[PDB]
């Protein structure tokens, strides 16, 4: 019975790392893109100076 | 005395069933009382899960 319950809990907790974890993966890539689109203009003006 | 061992030992063989009769009954009885208790328990912990 110990196992059964152990089943149901490890489930829901999975689905829900399992979202988490995909939703902090694309907001980390949108703040990646950011960065780097930052980097790239800081650089630009920096060599043109 | 030796008549009287020869029955005593008739009675002592008696005492000895009773005996093993309540020592298993009250073992086996508080024995399936947890186990009973325990398994409302563990069904009750599934549905908690659930």
């Amino acid at each position: 019975l110990k196992a059964q319950a152990l089943a149901i809990e490890t489930e829901a907790e999975l689905q829900r790392v399992q979202k988490v974890r995909e939703l902090e993966l694309v907001y980390a890539r949108a703040q990646l893109e950011l960065e780097v689109s930052k980097a790239q203009q800081l650089a630009e003006v920096e060599v043109k100076k | 005395q030796s008549e009287a061992e020869k029955a005593r030992k008739e009675l002592l063989e008696l005492e000895a069933l009773s005996m093993a009769v309540e020592s298993t009954g009250t073992a086996k009885a508080e024995a399936e009382s947890r186990a009973e208790a325990a398994r409302i328990e563990g069904e009750g912990s599934v549905l908690q899960a659930k």
